RNA sequence: CGCAAGACGGACCAGAGCGAAAGCAUUUGCCAAGAAUGUUUUCAUUAAUCAAGAACGAAAGUCGGAGGUUCGAAGACGAUCAGAUACCGUCGUAGUUCCGACCAUAAACGAUGCCGACCGGCGAUGCGGCGGCGUUAUUCCCAUGACCCGCCGGGCAGCUUCCGGGAAACCAAAGUCUUUGGGUUCCGGGGGGAGUAUGGUUGCAAAGCUGAAACUUAAAGGAAUUGACGGAAGGGCACCACC
């Protein structure tokens, strides 16, 4: 910390509470943007319809057709 | 990296110096910045001062001399070869060569 | 096999006439002889290679491959050393890092958490060592607690003798080289921390060159 | 070196330091040695306090007379001033003797012929013997020092303040520290001043070599 | 791409937004 | 240094900075045991006794030994009070 | 400004530890100096000291040995109970062995050892060791 | 064309070193030393090296040479053990003090001698090299 | 040779000063201001740092009025080139100049918040003060200036070093840090997306301030080292180089 003056509990408190959003990890779980989304909406399995089955191209060095389907 | 401890200039406790046109370029580069040179030199360099002597009026009349100061930019002294790129250490050395 | 030895120390250790390098120790003495500590320490001591490290410098065409040896050492009750030797063979690197382990051992201070009983077990106090950004905190723990440290400082603590020890490392430990040595500034610091235990002055015991000086002009040229 | 009449500053030493230039130092003063002198001169000179230049060269006497070996104190110079002056002190007091050329790793490399492991270190000046001192702080060696004014107190123990600069005032300072040490051992009694002439410690000049024998032809 | 250009690339890009935002104000 | 019966249990005892009071380092090799010599009153010779004084290795790269030899052995009465 | 005199004034004798100054100066005098020192001086880290009457605030010369290896401060001052006055000392201090965090008392300013002794707790002045 | 390489300096510097007593000036003679005192397996390298000898064989009968250290030149430092002057030029009767240097003997015991010269001060005090 | 104009204030000019920063250099007069030093004056804690709120803020740019010597975005042309709608040349619009309102941003940099303490040395300088032989002008003496030897305080710097620190470069601060706390304000949390979208607010406008996300990616990055390379500066050498 920088401010350590025995009663500066409340600036002390709502600096981080502030400086908290600026992590990440804080920000993907404290907005509901990334768990309004996320395709499965904060479930760990999800059950759809195979629509089509589409191969992937492999990225870099790599080169191989990853067959994925589409859900 | 900061490569110098002054920033390749003569200000400290200024804020702001005035820019100077530079004599081969026109660049403007602050007058502490600029690499400067106060020429004094005879009106001939070596081969001319006999004959002239020779046919003068006066009876040894020592020639004018040419007062010019210079300020070339970092640029047009190292083209130039005004000044040059020194060993990391010798950088530091604020000693006019003899 | 003999060592017929070079430095003036060196002489004294061949005659057993110096009988504990704790004598070494007090005078701050260099010793730059492999074989003095092969001498006192001879049968305890017990060598591991932390890490092979191969090291390259651009050439012209191609690269030059050296290998870096990190040599832990020490007796399992007081002494530790901890050698690094670049070579272009790995045989010789890690053979000639034991040697520059030995030379650079130093004796741990250990004390007591809270009660004085039995043995010292532990460090004397809180020491911090580093080199880099790797900052090693040794913390004194309670009997029967073991080193609570990484892997690496643990391999230099059990050969310290410090069998109950907390730490708390601090920067790129990944770096064996920094963090080897870092816990390795921490055991040095150990003796060299003034305790209130260590007011009581000073007696100044005659140095190993200022006794057998009469020896010295006579056993050589 | 206090309180004993014995070792007290003597007449006939006064005279010398008057006539060789002990008391008239440098033009700049080094701060560590600001307690060695009584006052700075008009035109920049600062007069070495001649008790203190006296008191010190006793204690720096008494810590070679404390050697057993006498052979094992490392006397050093590398200027010409006091090349002669270490090499006849190595002679008198037993010392061993490096007169010009003091070759990096003398007291730290092992493999080197030239691997001497001294007990003390007299030296003639801390900058011009500044090689002495760095190998005197890998290896446990005190120091001796034949300081000046402005000359510093960088890995030296026992500061003798003194003019190493000029000719006649190194070897009158070899002089005193060469009797002292050869007193307290039992060899020179206190009753006849010594066999051994202050003259004899001057590096002669080559010049004045060609030209003494022109003079005394 | 210059920093100083990429900024000016925005200056651009952004003046043609409140351009095309105006033709449904 | 002892244990819980008084028994000394450390394995050495490191020595101390005479000038400073900070305990020399195992290897701190700017540190040295000076040896001063002692004078018999009135005969002014080595009585074979000698003055042994311990300065720690930072105090001798501070430049500060020779201040302190100074002041210690005046303290010992090997130096003039007056000085 | 100058908010904490006791602070600057072990800062001022910690620098002095640091280098070797054989005895040290402190510019002005709180009673809580002197009361820090005395423990510090009844403990023996460090030697006598007399203080430099101006009609002022008072100046202190504290003749240092070697012995003090830290001189500390606890800036602001934690009012602490006997329960957490363990956990103080068991971060703040090198070992459960050595080391003294003095702290004020409505018993007057002394030592945790005696706060346990005398069953008191209180607000935290600093530490040495 | 002709520089001596270190295989010919240094059987230089060991055979003076050693057999400084059995060399001369004359190549021939010291051409021959050579092979007694040496096993040189080269024709052409002893004269290469008895050359670069008498070179610094001629050098020895003028005075000291950098790489050689000899029971001769020890002979020199016991000639040189020995110089003898008139009576000194510290044991003059005319020594010149300063006013400050004459204060500082008078807070010493040894305030008045019998001869010292006192002087008066230099005025006008400039002392120091100018700026530039 | 004169003249009229509008700019600009060389050399003197400095690791010199002042100002909160931006900035500020012809002579004099005028009008307020300010630090530093001096102080055996006076009040007696009145203070430090500061959300919100505000003053000022290079250049360019905007609005109006005046002015337009030089320079000169845009633009006209001549070259260069494969092309140059670029560099280079001659012209020239806005502007550059001033007056009154706007704008509030710069690598606005010491890329280093401000107040305080402590912790080495060294030689300079700037301002005030104090003291000290002598040199010098007012000559007809004092006191002032000019120098000359120092000291104190304050400021811009400089050198030095095992103070210590740090990834190192470097830093007497970037030190006093796992031995972790003097006070306090702003502020950063892998690279991008992005200073973007959106909402407010400011502005005549250009645009400023506040300011995300979906997504994307395993690195981007700092200091240093070795090499290779250079349309960098040198120092060599060779009739497979020239002379």
């Amino acid at each position: 910390g920088k401010c350590r003056g025995l009663r500066t509990a409340r600036k002390l408190r709502s600096h981080r509470r502030d400086q908290k959003w600026h992590d990440k990890q804080y920000k993907k779980a404290h907005l509901g943007t990334a768990l309004k989304a996320n395709p499965f909406g904060g479930a760990s399995h999800a059950k759809g319809i195979v629509l089509e089955k589409v191969g992937v191209e492999a990225k870099q060095p790599n080169s191989a057709i990853r067959k994925c389907v589409r859900v | 990296t900061k490569k110098r401890r002054n920033n390749g200039r003569a200000k400290k406790g200024r804020g702001h110096v005035q820019p100077i046109r530079c004599t081969n370029c026109a660049c403007c580069v602050p007058k502490d910045k600029a690499i400067k040179k106060f020429v004094i030199r005879n009106i001939v360099e070596a081969a001319a001062v006999r004959d002239i002597s020779e046919v003068s009026v006066f009876d040894a009349y020592v020639l004018p001399k040419l007062y010019v100061k210079l300020h070339y930019c970092v640029s047009c002294a190292i083209h130039s070869k005004v000044v040059r790129n020194r060993s990391r250490e010798a950088r530091k050395d604020r000693t006019p060569p003899p | 096999k003999e060592w017929l030895p070079v430095t003036k120390l060196g002489r004294l250790v061949k005659d057993m006439k110096i009988k504990s390098l704790e004598e070494i120790y007090l005078f701050s003495l260099p010793i730059k002889e492999s074989e003095i500590i092969d001498f006192c320490l001879g049968a305890a001591l017990k060598d591991e290679v932390l890490k092979i490290m191969p090291v390259q410098k651009q050439t012209r065409a191609g690269q030059r491959t050296r290998f870096k040896a990190f040599v832990a050492i020490g007796d399992y009750n007081g002494h530790v050393g901890l050698g690094l030797k670049c070579s272009k063979e790995v045989a010789t690197a890690i053979r000639g890092a034991i040697i520059l382990a030995k030379l650079s051992i130093v004796p741990v201070r250990r004390g007591y958490w809270g009660n004085k009983i039995g043995k010292p077990h532990t460090v004397p106090c809180k020491v911090t060592g580093r080199c880099g950004s790797v900052l090693v905190r040794l913390i004194p723990a309670p009997r029967g607690t073991g080193i609570v440290s990484a892997p690496v400082p643990k391999k230099l603590l059990l050969m310290a003798g410090i069998d109950d020890c907390y730490t708390s490392a601090r920067g790129c430990t990944a770096t064996l080289g920094n963090f080897a040595k870092a816990t390795f500034d921490a055991i040095s610091k150990t003796y060299s921390y003034l305790t209130p235990d260590l007011w009581k002055e000073t007696v100044f015991t005659k140095s190993p060159y200022q006794e057998f000086t009469n020896h010295l002009m006579k056993t050589h040229t | 070196s206090g309180a004993l009449d014995v070792l007290q500053m003597k007449e006939e030493d006064v005279l010398k330091f008057l006539a060789a230039g002990t008391h008239l130092g440098g033009t700049n003063l080094d701060f560590q040695m600001e307690q060695y002198i009584y006052k700075r001169k008009s035109d920049g000179i600062y007069i070495i306090n001649l008790k203190r230049t006296w008191e010190k060269l006793l204690l720096a006497a008494r810590a070679i007379v404390a050697i057993e070996n006498p052979a094992d104190v490392s006397v050093i110079s590398s200027r010409n001033t006091g090349q002669r002056a270490v090499l006849k002190f190595a002679a008198a007091t037993g010392a061993t003797p490096i007169a010009g050329r003091f070759t990096p790793g003398t007291f730290t490399n092992q493999i080197q012929a030239a691997f001497r492991e001294p007990r003390l270190l007299v030296v003639t000046d801390p900058q011009a013997d500044h090689q002495p001192l760095m190998e005197a702080s890998y290896v446990n060696l005190p120091t001796i020092a034949l300081c000046n004014t402005d000359s510093p107190l960088h890995y030296v123990d026992i500061a003798i303040p003194c003019n190493n600069k000029g000719a006649h005032s190194v070897g009158l300072m070899w002089w005193m520290l060469a009797q002292e040490v050869l007193r307290m051992r039992g060899t020179i009694s206190r009753e006849h001043p010594w066999e051994v002439m202050p003259d004899l410690y001057f590096y002669r000049d080559p010049e004045e070599i060609e030209k003494e024998e022109q003079a005394a032809a | 791409m210059r920093a100083k250009w990429r900024k000016k690339r925005m200056r651009r890009l952004k003046r043609k937004r409140r351009k095309m935002r105006q033709r449904s104000k | 240094m002892q244990s819980n019966a008084g028994e000394f249990v450390d394995l050495y005892v490191p020595r101390k900075c005479s000038a400073s009071n900070r305990i020399i380092g195992a290897k701190d090799h700017a540190s040295i045991p000076m040896n001063v010599a002692e004078v018999d009153k009135v005969t002014g010779r080595f009585n074979g006794q000698s003055k042994t004084y311990a300065i720690c290795g930072a105090i001798r790269r501070m430049g500060e030994s020779d201040d302190s030899i100074l002041r210690l052995a005046k303290s010992h009465g090997i130096v003039s009070q007056n000085f | 400004v100058r908010m904490n005199v006791l602070a600057d004034a072990l800062k001022s004798i910690n620098n002095a530890e640091k280098r070797g100054k054989r005895q040290v100066l402190i510019r002005p005098c709180s009673k809580v100096i002197v009361r820090f020192l005395t423990v510090m001086m009844k403990h023996g880290y460090i030697g006598e000291f007399e203080i430099i009457d101006d009609h002022r605030a008072g100046k202190i010369v504290v003749n240092l040995t070697g012995r003090l290896n830290k001189c500390g401060v606890i800036s602001p001052r934690f009012d602490v109970q006997l329960k957490d006055l363990e956990k103080w000392q068991n971060n703040l201090l090198p070992s459960r062995q050595f080391g003294f965090i003095v702290l004020t008392t409505s018993a007057g300013i002394m030592d945790h050892e005696e706060a346990r002794r005398k069953h008191t707790g209180g607000k935290i002045l600093g530490f040495f060791f | 064309g002709r520089v001596r390489t270190k295989t010919v300096k240094k059987a230089a510097r060991v055979i003076i070193e050693k057999y400084y007593t059995r060399l001369g000036n004359d190549f021939h003679t010291n051409k021959r030393v050579c092979e007694e005192i040496a096993i040189i397996p080269s024709k052409k390298l002893r004269n290469k090296i008895a050359g670069y000898v008498t070179h610094l064989m001629k050098r020895i009968q003028r005075g000291p040479v950098r790489g050689i250290s000899i029971k001769l030149q020890e002979e020199e430092r016991e000639r040189r053990d020995n110089y003898v002057p008139e009576v000194s030029a510290l044991d003059q009767e005319i020594i010149e003090v300063d006013p400050d240097t004459k204060e500082m003997l008078k807070l010493l015991d040894f305030g008045s001698l019998s001869n010292l010269q006192v002087t008066q001060p230099t005025v006008g005090m400039n002392f120091k090299t100018p700026r530039g």
